[PDB]
């Protein structure tokens, strides 16, 4: 058995950091991008606690460890920590050595160069990878989609962006970013949630909140129709159990929830919805080009897993563009791990492998060659 | 800077169909169809590979058009043709400027009669195709 | 909807050979192949994707109506001989095309596909029997006047002769094969290979040296052949002048 | 739906027939059902260029792939 | 001879397949070693020589040939040691046709129809060197080199077929001693081979057999060869009776016909095929999604792997039907 | 005795017919080779089982002609004899075919001790694939022998249960091409009501003699000795 | 061999069905060798309206049993009424134009030809109708 040393996939998600090897169908690893550090260091250090814990480490010692995210609302705000959360992972999940390893990395639209400086020097001097890359995750699912001009929406937990493409190179005039995700759609069923008579206020039950979002909340084709529908009929209204047995009931907040894709004042938000956000990148973008990224929108990310979604950005982008542009939403049934899919299937390629920023060309460039080396 | 190479019939007819038209391919499709099945299925074993025909037949014309001096005209153009061997396959190119030639007087605006005669030319059925 | 990487899993599926009987090897071969069709397959659907502009095919047939290639391909086929053919050939694209409420939304871009398909589908197509009304030339109400002319008899026995000709050909083949087969060296041809064979020794270069020495009995020669006449190398013509030296074996 | 299901059966019937006329001309190795497969791809905006290169790319890594199965077997 | 074993192995599957279906010395050198090419040439084919004729075979017994004494002792030692061979061709092929009737199962008659292969195999070969011998390009030590493997073949062939004739082993007893007769080869890696693939062959129907079982919960066995083994029981005292006959009874174990390469999953089988057949006959329509050819594969148990999915699955169907 | 006469008594035997050496033994029903001296006992052997393919196939011409003859095998009948009559006829165009090889190895004239040439051995082993479909098609007959209509179609479902892949698959394939006509016949009467049981092959049956008061009740009946063994009872009891 | 005894068949029934077509959509028999399932009698016109027999609807047009095609067997006493109407009609000096003519073509599964009969055969019952009302 031939040992080709695969490449690594790291899928970095605005909520949920994903990561895995290349050639894989999905990340080996996905956690949400938290890293945890022990809480009370003193009476835990003798029972063997690290000092902090990173991705579902993290998690499994939430209780004695305050959680920290490097990445916040989908930016890397901690890059040592981030670092760190790397390390562990690689270390621990994937058990790989990554000096020995390939890594592609994906970022988030509009990554500030020095923030990819920073994170191609950390990579290259402290895990001595042979080879990287450096990829926008929306790029990557693209990449996926078989496609080279199309617009990709990547929404995972903590921000959605909009990236116009344009015969595989990225329309940076209308790329556009939303700080409106998983995050705030969680808070805003936690806050419905509340308003029903479900009390959820730990980072717990803000937790469960969140699970209930995922498993019941779905997004509405028609916002007002649904929420309609759930105020007329309890057909969309739906009751959860919670795990003390406590029975919560919700009704439009199933796509009421969701409907603030469309209308993020349905969750308090000031951002446009989803439609005005597509019509603004597409209307940024070439109008030659407009018609193709609407014949090729691709839904990523975790927050694209609602039920409804594709119908709901169907209905929109129709309102919203041009009536001769031909808009087709790609919403993957994987778009909650498009990202790392995309990543794989990016990563996969014989021609990309020349494409990789070696440790060699790291140390010829230093850190800038992430505003240098790769355009 | 294009050298001369067998292309397939189905451009050569869109690019006649286009410039007969006048309109794109798009907008003959349906006469393209048309023509396209008639075409599809002919071959020409009964024609007579002979300009000698085709040249007395275009004489013949111009005399009932009264076009004595233009038969001579067309007579010597032949003899140019003829001179030159850029063409493989005259008779084809004859007969297809006859069929397709419109008689001026049809000079005038009408031709006298058409009392098509048994003179015609040779049926080369006769071979084994 | 399903994932582009999972329609292209299933269309390496689909499209993955059909293993031969050998159970072990072939399994664990199918699946680092599908890998490798992966990524084979991706580099052809992104072959475009990151090639430079200069690589613009030519622009005439992709602006064709689908109907003009399908159209061009008819009178192809109708050139081809396939009059009937290509009739019913232009009579099911019509269909297709006209049908008014296509379930696909991209039906235009499949008839593209099929169209940037041409060429690319299966092929001994068994010529189609001569159905016993369509050869009925003269069993007919409404009968034309036409001559006696023969041309379609010639063509009809052209068809037959093909015909025979073909049975003819395809028993050659088949007589050539299996005497080639049964004529194969004494001991060759054997599917399980060194199993009632001694095993050709071509892999292991102690194998190999001890077969073309015969297990080190070959002291000067090497051989692959079986029937070779054994010599030694002959005496040197200075030997009765110059005595006769020890051989030393060449460095390399 | 069922009358698209219908509709989008009779339609597979008339492409698999055209397509098996076109692939008796085309003398290449492609199938029905991964005909279908396609189009099912194909609906989803494959680029029709793009289809055709990886076609024919598959037909010779299915060759390839004969080949070695013929020599591993 | 190998063929009344055959035959009453044949007849005996048949049984089973009915209650599982309710349906010289004056001689030159040179003309002495052409006449013994001869010989040889026809004793691989079964027939008997000028000079060298078979005896008649006593009871199971490996053929016995007379050999003109006044053969060079050198030449009749070396005959004698071919003669082996073309013995255990003999009793081969006897078997092979033998048990190659309908009567034997479709395991035992796909078992011959790999022997038979086998044997058209080495027809082939001893054709070849006839035409070699005819050319006169045949020796004798050439010929014995060539047929030392071949002949060491065919006589671990002929062990496990006179094994497998002296066990009667039949269906999933059968397939158990396939498996160990594999690993009998363990250290012969072209026996082994060989071996591998006849045992692909023979479960090929057993696992047809335990996919249609795990699949549908139903035994499509026409000669009781799955380890599994289905009894009548009246459906009526299956709800009637307090012993549970649906889940109990309709569906037994056949201990002898366990696989031994599946024995360690065999109890999954069993529960995901009883579960299967449970909601068939509780009127629930189950197609299972995980139907998937299983393949016999002798360094990988990827079958037990998929026979762990099978019973996930059935599991899970089982679990959500009640509930 | 030259080989050459042997290998044309053979192919004689191979179209049924007793060579000028070797002749059907009707006390043995077998070719019997002619006492003359010069045979080998390995010849002799060699002989003998080529008589055995002989046999088989006098056996076979033997059923296809009582059976071409018999009217009253009804259209099922005719049809399974027409399947036997196709696959006798691709062994036949195969025994052509090895004819014509070993014309031209009697014509070539050369002893060519190549791997390819038409030896007796060689011959054998070119018909032992051929040897193997003769006896499986010999075994049906066997089974099939008196069988008719749906007893027929249970025997060759019973065939069909044969291990061995490639007797399967023809067997596969026979009793597709005889069920057509069979399932055809069939399913028009239980569909349609159509009844075109000339031997009452079908395993539905009509009273013509019930009236219409108890038509639901005695009209139509179920022959049961007419259901294919690829249908089941309850199967049956539906159609009907 | 199927295949063949049905095209043979689709072209005897060519001429036959053209015969039958006549005689559905004009009543004109014109039989020279008299193989229709019908055949005409000459039954004397003016002594058909004196005689107490229909010599006219019972005489002039006779059903030749041994001339009924088995397929069109359970279809003849329909064909033998279409063609006894279009006979009258004629007779009573109206043309009948056939609306419902068509192309009969032997089918062996399916006896589209019966049902086209019968389209034909309530087209000449409707005209009768009206034409006696």
């Amino acid at each position: 058995m031939d040992d080709d040393i695969a490449a690594l996939v790291v899928d970095n998600g605005s909520g949920m950091c994903k990561a895995g090897f290349a050639g894989d169908d999905a990340p080996r690893a996905v956690f949400p991008s938290i890293v945890g550090r022990p809480r009370h260091q003193g009476v835990m250090v003798g029972m063997g606690q690290k000092d902090s814990y990173v991705g579902d480490e993290a998690q499994s010692k939430r209780g004695i460890l305050t959680l920290k995210y490097p990445i916040e609302h989908g930016i890397v705000t901690n890059w040592d920590d981030m670092e760190k959360i790397w390390h562990h992972t690689f270390y621990n999940e994937l058990r790989v050595a990554p000096e020995e390893h390939p890594v592609l990395l994906t970022e988030a639209p509009l990554n500030p160069k020095a923030n990819r400086e920073k994170m191609t020097q950390i990579m290259f001097e402290t895990f001595n990878t042979p080879a990287m890359y450096v990829a926008i995750q929306a790029v990557l699912s693209l990449y996926a989609s078989g496609r080279t001009t199309g617009i990709v929406m990547d929404s995972g937990d903590g921000v959605t962006h909009t990236v116009p493409i344009y015969e595989g190179y990225a329309l940076p005039h209308a790329i556009l970013r939303l700080d409106l995700a998983g995050r705030d759609l969680t808070d805003y069923l936690m806050k419905i949630l509340t308003e029903r008579g479900y009390s959820f206020t730990t980072t717990a039950e803000r937790e469960i909140v969140r699970d209930i979002k995922e498993k019941l909340c779905y997004v509405a084709l028609d916002f007002e129709q649904e929420m309609a529908t759930a105020a007329s009929s309890s057909s969309l209204e739906k009751s959860y159990e919670l795990p003390d047995g406590q029975v919560i009931t919700i009704g439009n907040e199933r796509f009421r929830c969701p409907e603030a894709l469309f209308q993020p004042s349905f969750l308090g938000m000031e951002s446009c919805g989803i439609h005005e956000t597509t019509f603004n990148s597409i209307m940024k973008c070439d109008v030659d080009i407009r018609k193709d990224l609407y014949a090729n929108t691709v839904l990523s990310g975790g927050t694209t897993m609602y039920p409804g979604i594709a119908d709901r950005m169907q209905k929109e982008i129709t309102a919203l563009a041009p009536s001769t542009m031909k808009i087709k939403i790609i919403a993957p049934p994987e778009r909650k791990y498009s990202v790392w899919i995309g990543g794989s299937i990016l990563a996969s390629l014989s021609t990309f492998q020349q494409m990789w920023i070696s440790k060699q060309e790291y140390d010829e460039s230093g850190p800038s060659i992430v505003h240098r080396k790769c355009f | 800077m294009a050298t001369p190479d067998q292309k397939s019939p189905n451009v050569l007819l869109q690019n006649l169909c286009c410039r007969i038209l006048g309109r794109s391919e798009a907008d003959v499709a349906q006469q393209f169809q048309y023509a396209v099945r008639v075409i599809g299925s002919n071959f020409a074993p009964t024609v007579e590979r002979d300009e000698f025909l085709v040249a007395e037949k275009i004489k013949k014309e111009l005399i009932r058009q009264r076009r004595e001096a233009d038969a001579a005209l067309f007579s010597e153009l032949h003899r140019k043709l003829h001179s030159q061997g850029v063409l493989k396959n005259k008779w084809s190119i004859l007969y297809l400027l006859l069929s397709l030639s419109e008689d001026p007087r049809r000079q005038p605006s009408k031709v006298s009669s058409y009392a098509t005669l048994f003179a015609q030319a040779l049926p080369r059925d006769a071979h084994s195709t | 909807m399903a994932s582009i990487t999972q329609l292209f899993d299933d269309l390496c599926e689909a499209l993955l050979p059909a293993a031969k009987t050998h159970l072990g090897q072939r399994s664990v071969n199918r699946k680092r192949a599908k890998r490798s069709l992966k990524k084979v397959a991706y580099n052809a659907l992104f072959t475009n994707l990151f090639q430079d502009e200069t690589q613009q095919l030519q622009p005439d047939m992709s602006k064709l109506p689908a109907r003009n290639k399908i159209l061009m391909l008819s009178f192809d086929l109708r050139v081809g001989g396939l009059g009937p053919k290509a009739d019913r050939l232009e009579e099911l694209v019509e269909e297709l095309e006209a049908a008014p409420c296509c379930p696909l939304l991209e039906v235009g871009s499949v008839l593209d596909l099929l169209v940037q398909l041409a060429g690319s589908g299966p092929p001994q197509v068994l010529p189609r029997k001569r159905d016993y009304f369509l050869n009925n030339k003269h069993v007919g109400r409404n009968v034309p006047y036409s001559g006696y002319d023969c041309d379609d008899l010639s063509v009809f026995e052209m068809d037959v002769q093909s015909l025979i000709s073909r049975e003819e050909c395809l028993c050659h083949s088949m007589i050539q094969e299996t005497l080639q087969v049964m004529e194969a060296a004494p001991g060759t041809g054997l599917p399980t290979v060194g199993l009632f064979s001694f095993g050709d020794p071509c892999g292991d270069r102690f194998e190999r040296d001890t077969r073309v020495s015969l297990f080190g009995a070959l002291v000067h020669s090497r051989t692959y052949d079986m029937d070779v006449r054994l010599g030694l190398p002959p005496v040197p013509d200075n030997a009765d002048l110059s005595g006769l030296a020890i051989k030393v074996p060449p460095s390399v | 739906a069922a009358a698209a299901a219908a509709a989008n059966l009779n339609a597979v019937r008339e492409t698999m027939d055209v397509l098996l006329e076109i692939s008796r001309i085309l003398n290449t190795g492609l199938d029905m059902e991964t005909l279908s497969i396609c189009v099912r791809l194909c609906e989803q905006g494959i680029n029709p260029e793009a289809l055709s290169s990886v076609i024919k790319e598959l037909r010779k890594a299915t060759e390839a792939l004969k080949a070695a199965e013929n020599m591993t077997s | 001879s190998t063929l009344q074993q055959s035959l009453e192995l044949k007849r005996k599957m048949l049984r089973d397949k009915q209650n599982k279906k309710n349906s010289p010395g004056t001689l030159p050198l040179a003309s002495q070693e052409s006449a013994v090419v001869e010989d040889l040439l026809y004793v691989l084919v079964g027939v008997d020589g000028r000079y060298v004729s078979a005896q008649p075979l006593a009871g199971r017994q490996s053929r016995t040939f007379l050999v003109d004494p006044n053969l060079d002792l050198s030449i009749r030692e070396l005959v004698h040691r071919i003669l082996p061979v073309a013995a255990s061709y003999s009793a081969v092929t006897r078997f092979i046709e033998e048990k190659s009737s309908f009567e034997y199962g479709q395991v035992n008659h796909a078992l011959a129809a790999a022997m038979r292969t086998l044997v058209k195999e080495h027809l082939i070969l001893v054709s070849q060197l006839e035409q070699l011998h005819r050319q006169g390009l045949l020796s004798l030590q050439k010929l014995w080199f060539y047929i030392q493997p071949a002949m060491r073949t065919m006589d671990i062939l002929a062990s496990l077929a006179t094994s497998v004739d002296k066990g009667e082993c039949l269906g999933g007893s059968t397939l158990s001693l396939l498996h160990d007769r594999s690993f009998s080869y363990t250290g012969d890696s072209q026996a082994q081979e060989l071996c591998l693939y006849l045992t692909k062959a023979a479960s090929a129907p057993y696992f047809e057999v335990l996919e249609k079982w795990i699949y549908r919960g139903i035994i499509h066995d026409p000669y009781s060869e799955f380890m599994v083994e289905e009894h009548e029981l009246r459906k009526e005292r299956i709800q009637e009776d307090y012993n549970d006959k649906y889940w109990d009874q309709r569906y037994t174990i056949v201990q002898q016909q366990i696989p031994s390469f599946l024995q360690k999953m065999a109890d999954k089988i069993l529960s995901t095929g009883k579960y299967l057949n449970v909601v068939r006959e509780c009127g629930h329509d189950v197609t299972c999604p995980v139907a998937k050819e299983i393949i016999y594969t002798l360094k990988e148990r990827a079958y037990v792997e998929q026979i762990e999915k099978a019973f996930n699955y059935a599991s899970k169907v089982l679990l959500d039907f009640l509930m | 005795i030259t080989e050459a006469a042997l290998v044309r008594d053979i192919l004689y035997v191979f179209q049924g017919i007793d060579g000028k050496n070797i002749k059907m033994n009707n006390t043995e029903n077998c070719y019997k080779v002619e006492g003359k001296a010069n045979l080998s006992r390995s010849l002799r052997d060699t002989a003998v089982r080529l008589s055995e393919l002989g046999w088989l196939h006098n056996k076979i011409r033997r059923y296809t002609d009582q059976r071409s003859l018999d009217r009253s095998f009804g259209l099922v009948g005719q049809s399974f004899c027409a399947a036997l009559h196709q696959e006798l006829r691709e062994y036949y165009r195969l025994l052509s075919v090895l004819h014509s090889q070993l014309q031209l190895e009697d014509d070539q004239g050369v002893n060519l001790g190549l791997e390819s040439s038409l030896t007796l051995r060689r011959l054998l082993v070119w018909t032992y694939d051929p040897k193997i479909r003769l006896k499986t098609l010999a075994a049906l007959v066997d089974h099939c022998q008196g069988r008719k209509g749906g007893e027929l179609a249970s025997a060759v479902h019973a065939y069909t249960k044969t291990g061995d892949p490639y007797m399967r698959s023809l067997v596969q394939h026979i009793l597709s091409l005889v069920s057509h006509p069979v399932l055809s016949f069939l399913y028009r009467w239980i569909y349609d009501g159509e009844l075109e049981d000339t031997y009452h092959e079908f395993f539905v049956a009509s009273d013509p003699t019930v009236k219409t008061d108890r038509l639901w009740h005695d009209k139509y009946t179920l022959r049961k000795s007419m259901i294919p063994s690829f249908m089941t009872m309850d199967q049956s009891r539906k159609v009907l």
